[PDB]
């Protein structure tokens, strides 16, 4: 009795999601990864500075994360111990990659699976507007959304919808449950943080080289040297504060609003178990140095909290299209296609499917921000609660599609917030007239290496062994590979496909619900299978 | 139905730089553009519906007068089954669509030219736009780089509509772009002529903006206009004292490669 939904449209990457029905509920959903390429495969035999190049082709949306990653696993074979300077550099730029990332996932990729662009078009100016000011410490002009409004109709009046065309919204769709005068404060901003978006990035580009696809790090770490002048110091956080602003006086009150509106969300999305590696290193050899704590979560139980241990941590096979069935941790993990056509021997999708210590497991911020919740980080809490708040309900609402979603407004706090430090600090040795980026390292005969990075949809692990300057093996494990991704030799269902299960269905011909769960998740296929 | 070019946006095998690097449009944002501008007919990262809502989209829109745009490179592997849409393969979905539209334009070294995902061994045997849909009568204008950066691309649409068929190079890009090297344009030129380079990053030269031929860096081969247009309005490679890596040449992954040698 199943519904299928290929493509999944506003996402990165080609999914295609089976789900079959039993009464308007969701009973056994397929995560589908449909495209591969195999960089793992490419990369063998290549110098290991190399690396960090091909694999930040891993993707675009979520730039930078693979190249970092990637300094960083080879800086760990190589033993290198780089100026503090380059570490100030590196967490800069992850920091921004969070504040564009998720800035342009929720507007641009998340909330037409809420917003009813169409609905909009009703909506009293003046009384959207003046809910707005009520809303947000920002005066939004009746002339602004009054605007907004017309140049909508021009979008009736021009005969072409283009990106809205078959829209599942378009003659109202019982799930979009949003006053029409909410719809056209949503949109208003879509359109602007659209804008927004660009200063996000004209700011990464700064310490990064430019925006998408970064060049300015390298194995001893970083060497832009020009962007250490306060001339341009200076340009960046003028940046930095403009996106912070949006940031918080916008993305943060509209999370809220909608999220509102969407409380029976916070009822549904089903997972238990979650991790993450920590990210905003001050020393590079201690997880426990990050800014963001490392930590693991079993079950929902958010009074435990263990250490992250990456000994207990191999992808699987079996549902995957891959020779063989058996598993491997990534350091003698392998790589060779096998391709059934499709539910063949049972195979359904390109991702391997990394198990951890045996189970599942949900990385990405719910996992970020549970784990920092459950260990006193400050800032994270402070935010929770006013969240947990402003919604009025507890924890466990929090373990929801509408947790999953809230906490990704959260995560682009905690660390919007955090970037004002960093920044702080470089711009203070420079001041000094210490400009130490990069230092000087030799191969070892032969060494292990591994870079861990929290990428804004989570736990990204590079994994290089290296036999003389030249690469051994270089496997990856990401994220979505983690979230999205089949089922292992224990059969066990992955993040999502559990989150889809028990997920009511108004109308299978136009289904929001199976694109809110797989959206909250942030899915990027490119990555994930690599 | 009316307004704007009716424009068809396809994703094959790539990792959306591509996109991402379009959103990043100044002067034409993406806002003017999307709305006031083009009209994005078909485009998956951004289309408000999803599966059979979108396919029945595409259908309609590879009926008008359109401009195509595919990112990527297709897999036409042992097969041509790496990368599947609706079910269907790349190159299938291309075999269709391309051959329909006014002009087609490859956007990204792995449209073009075959992309990361064509380096060796190539397990995916992924191949460039116009050497695949070429039998079909395809002359695709190729937007080079590794991202190609806004402008080559808008400019590039732009000057479609408006003027015509772009004058291209050898390598099929528009010459009013990609004319020149990196190399010529570059400001560390000085020292390439004066044989001051930086042997180190971590070094006084380096420190001092010596040029970077030494260190890898590939702007002598390399023809972009980095140097001059540059990223976010804000900065470049060597700007940023790295070695220019050729992400915009037909081989770069395993042609100019060790990339910090030479
Ligand atoms: S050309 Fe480069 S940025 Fe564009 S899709 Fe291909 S790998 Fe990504
Ligand atoms: S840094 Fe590179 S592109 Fe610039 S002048 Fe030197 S060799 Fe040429
Ligand atoms: S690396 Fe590519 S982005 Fe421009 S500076 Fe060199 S052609
Ligand atoms: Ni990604």
């Amino acid at each position: 009795n199943k519904i299928v939904v290929d493509p999944i449209t506003r996402i990165e990457g080609h999914l295609r999601i089976e789900v079959e029905v039993e009464g308007g509920k969701i009973k056994n959903a397929w995560s589908m990864s449909t495209l591969f390429r195999g960089l793992e495969m490419i990369l063998k035999g290549r110098d290991p500075r190399d690396a960090q190049h091909f694999t930040q082709r891993a993707c675009g949306v979520c730039t930078y994360v693979h190249a970092l990653a990637s300094v960083r696993a080879v800086d760990n074979c190589v033993g290198v111990k780089i100026p503090e300077n380059a570490t100030l550099m590196r967490n800069l730029t992850m920091g921004a990659q969070y504040m564009h990332d998720h800035l342009v996932h929720f507007y641009h990729l998340h909330a037409l699976d809420w917003v009813n662009v169409a609905n909009a078009l009703n909506a009293d100016p003046a009384k959207a507007a003046r809910l707005a000011n009520d809303l947000s410490p920002r005066k939004t002009t009746t002339e602004s959304l009054k605007a907004v409004q017309a140049k909508v109709k021009a979008l009736v009046e021009s005969g072409q919808l283009g990106i809205f065309t078959n829209a599942y919204f378009l003659g109202g769709h019982p799930a979009y449950v949003l006053p029409a005068e909410v719809d056209l404060i949503a949109t208003a901003h879509y359109l602007e943080a659209l804008r927004v978006q660009v200063k996000a990035a004209r700011a990464m580009a700064i310490f990064g080289a430019k925006n998408p696809h970064t060049q300015f790090t390298v194995v001893g770490g970083c060497t832009n040297y020009d962007s250490l002048r306060p001339e341009r110091i200076a340009e960046f956080r003028k940046l930095y504060k403009e996106v912070r602003e949006f940031i918080e006086q916008v993305y943060i009150t509209d999370l809220l609003a909608v999220a509102g509106f969407y409380k029976n969300w916070a009822g549904i999305g089903k997972t238990s178990n979650f991790l993450t590696c920590g990210e905003f290193p001050t020393d590079e050899y201690d997880l426990n140095s990050r800014y963001t704590p490392q930590g693991v979560i079993w079950g929902n139980d958010l009074s435990k909290v263990d250490d992250f241990n990456p000994d207990l941590i191999e992808e699987h096979v079996k549902y995957s299209w891959y020779e063989g069935a058996d598993a491997h941790h990534p350091y003698k993990g392998v790589t060779k296609p096998k391709w059934t056509e499709f539910h063949g021997e049972d195979r359904y999708s390109w991702m391997k499917a990394p198990r951890y210590k045996g189970e599942a497991f949900e990385v990405g911020p719910l996992a970020s921000v549970l784990v920092a919740y459950a260990k006193k980080h400050e800032p994270t809490v402070k935010a929770v609660d006013l969240v947990l708040k402003t919604l009025g309900v507890g924890p466990e609402a929090l373990f929801s599609t509408l947790g999953r979603t809230a906490a990704r407004g959260i995560q682009c706090l905690t660390a919007a917030q955090e970037v004002e430090v960093w920044l702080d600090k470089l711009e203070a040795n420079v001041k000094a007239g210490k400009d130490d980026l990069y230092t000087d390292w030799q191969y070892p005969t032969e060494s292990q290496g591994v870079g861990f990075v929290n990428a804004p949809r989570g736990m990204l692990s590079h994994w290089i062994v290296q036999r003389g300057g030249k690469i051994e093996n270089f496997q990856h494990v990401v994220p979505s590979t983690w979230n999205l991704g089949p089922r292992c030799a224990e059969r066990k269902l992955s993040a999502v496909e559990q989150a889809l299960i028990g997920t009511p269905i108004a109308d299978p011909k136009r289904p929001v619900e199976i694109l809110r769960t797989v959206h909250s998740y942030d899915p990027c296929i490119a990555c994930g299978v690599h | 139905a009316k307004k704007r070019p009716s424009v068809v946006y396809l994703h094959n095998a790539e990792c959306t730089g591509c996109s991402e690097s379009l959103l990043r449009t100044v002067d034409p944002y993406v806002d003017e553009l999307i709305l006031d501008v083009i009209s994005m007919d078909y485009h998956e990262t951004l289309m408000a519906g999803a599966g059979h809502a979108v396919e029945e989209a595409l259908h309609e829109a590879i009926k008008g007068d359109f401009v195509c745009v595919i990112e990527g490179g297709i897999p036409m592997g042992d097969g041509g089954y790496w990368g599947k849409v609706g079910r269907r393969n790349m190159y299938d979905i291309c075999a269709e669509v391309a051959p329909k539209a006014k002009a087609v334009i490859a956007i990204g070294t792995c449209a073009t030219y075959g992309g990361v995902q064509a380096a060796k061994p190539n397990p995916t045997g992924t191949v460039g736009v116009n050497e695949a849909l070429g039998k079909l009568g395809v002359k695709a204008i190729n937007i080079a780089g590794c991202p190609p950066n806004p402008m080559n691309f808008v400019g590039t649409v732009v000057h479609l509509l408006t003027k015509g068929m772009p004058e291209l190079d050898k390598q099929g890009r528009p010459v009013m772009f990609f004319g020149e090297t990196v190399h010529d344009n570059c400001p560390r030129l000085k020292h390439f002529e004066a044989g001051e380079f930086a042997t180190s990053f971590g070094s006084p030269e380096a420190k001092k903006g010596y040029c970077l031929y030494e260190l890898g860096c590939k702007g002598p081969d390399t023809y972009n206009n980095c140097p001059k247009q540059l990223f976010n309005q804000v900065n470049w490679p060597v700007q940023a004292g790295h070695p220019c890596i050729a992400c915009s040449e037909p081989n770069f992954w395993d042609l100019y490669s060790p990339f910090y040698s030479a």
